[PDB]
């Protein structure tokens, strides 16, 4: 019987100088104003930003302010520094507490291809009895990329995992790889291994493949 | 008011986390302290908190599992999180909650809400024992331009491993992914770089990985097949 607290957007994408405004939902209503709201950098502690809804606590700049009441709040920031890229939750008291899942604001640019590589597994690999297939998606924004693994055309479900980096400091982009594993014994039953990657900055999806056994 | 916090690290399943955080400029009966945790990539979790007459309140999914307790002569307070599993994988964070205050009808804790917080403490649950990775190179294919090349560094425990390209002399157009942790308990990740596809066949590229908790140190020369 938690409060549930629901976010939008997930992310937003802004450019320093330009506002951020953060909503915070609740499936009960908050006491009160009894509602908080927290930033987190990487690799650090979430920071108290916002208490009783608009309050701020020393030292959070005036660029910062809370509104809201009941089941519905809000957080913004009126114009993003560069140190404000970080990821916003909020947080009510007024029942067990509970948070909501976060809202990362990343940096905008402009659309930007991914570059695609396909890996075969190396003999040394397919030697010990495993078959790692890696797909690469270079310096790509946005973030949002599918990569859809086919084999002789059949759509693979299950058996490969994703790695993203972090937005790059220089060039705002995000790379990206997909690893498909096998045993040996079933990637030896095919010849046609594809990564498939659909982006907002391609025209059409890009496939790259190879044939099993072959250069 | 400054908090320091510490404990295990890694665990095993069904054994129990023990964590113990020390409050410093302050005392512990001004206010309500507690834990939270946050695994990895994922949000923040409200476990439970403590105040100096020992009385508690708990996350309810997890009041079963929790024991928290108070040294009001050290100034600390501690989680007991008892039979953890994979799933408890986080970082910990102790901070202080609400203040207790005294009105002239009233009396209780207030506006809980969390300030200061604790450095956090990454506590790992796992089955698996200390092993080195396997590196196994991602060969470049065969106008053009640009080509990319990496080493896959799979099956290794505990994190982390660090990856540099010819023994830190290549850093531009790198990229060293975050490990993901596969079924089998073990981690995995890659290391890439984009390199000018004309000097493949006089230039040199050899992935180093080390892997501090098993004394491992692996160097990979990565060559077109």
């Amino acid at each position: 019987h938690e409060i549930v607290l629901t976010q939008s957007p997930g992310t937003l994408s802004l450019s320093p100088g330009e506002r951020a405004t953060v909503s915070c939902r609740a499936s009960q209503s908050v006491s009160a104003s009894n509602l908080a709201w927290y930033q987190q950098k990487p690799g650090q502690a979430p920071r108290l930003l916002i208490y009783g809804v608009s309050s701020r606590p020393t030292g959070i700049p005036d660029r910062f302010s809370g509104s809201g009441s009941g089941t519905d709040f809000t957080l913004t920031v009126s114009r993003l520094e560069p140190e404000d890229f970080a990821v916003y939750y909020c947080q009510q008291y007024g029942s067990s507490p509970t948070f909501g899942q976060g809202t990362k604001v990343e940096i905008k640019r402009t659309v930007a291809a991914p570059s695609v590589f396909i890996f075969p597994p190396s003999d040394e690999q397919l030697k010990s009895g495993t078959a790692s297939v890696v797909c690469l998606l270079n310096n790509f924004y946005p973030r949002e990329a599918k990569v859809q693994w086919k084999v002789d055309n059949a759509l693979q479900s299950g058996n490969s995992q994703e790695s993203v980096t972090e937005q790059d400091s220089k060039d705002s982009t995000y790379s990206l790889s997909s690893t498909l594993t096998l045993s040996k014994a079933d990637y030896e039953k095919h010849k046609v291994y594809a990564c498939e990657v659909t982006h907002q900055g391609l025209s059409s999806p890009v496939t790259k493949s190879f044939n099993r056994g072959e250069c | 008011v400054q908090l320091q916090q510490w404990g295990a690290g890694l665990l095993k399943p069904s054994e129990t986390l023990s964590l113990t955080c020390a409050v410093y400029g302050g005392s512990l009966s001004g206010n309500f302290w507690s834990w939270i945790r946050q695994p990895p990539g994922k949000g923040l979790e409200w476990i439970g908190e403590i105040n100096h007459s020992g009385e508690t309140n708990h996350n309810p999914s997890l009041k079963r599992r929790v024991t928290l307790s108070v040294d009001t002569s050290k100034n600390q307070f501690s989680l007991k999180l008892s039979s953890v599993t994979a799933a408890d994988t986080a970082v910990y964070y102790c901070a202080r909650g609400g203040p207790k205050v005294y009105y002239e009808y009233w009396s209780g804790y207030v506006n809980n809400c969390f300030d200061p917080w604790g450095q956090g403490t990454l506590v790992t649950v796992s089955s698996a024992s200390t092993k080195g990775p396997s590196v196994f190179p991602l060969a470049p294919s065969s106008s053009g331009g640009t080509a990319a090349l990496g080493c896959l560094v799979k099956d290794y425990f505990p994190e982390p491993v660090t990856v540099s390209w010819n023994s830190g002399a290549l850093t531009s157009g790198v990229h060293t992914f975050p490990a993901v942790l596969q079924s089998s308990g073990l981690y995995s990740l890659s290391s890439v770089v984009t390199v000018p596809s004309s000097s493949l066949g006089t230039q040199t590229y050899i992935c180093n990985v080390n892997h501090k908790p098993s004394n491992t140190k692996v160097d990979k020369r990565v060559e077109p097949k």
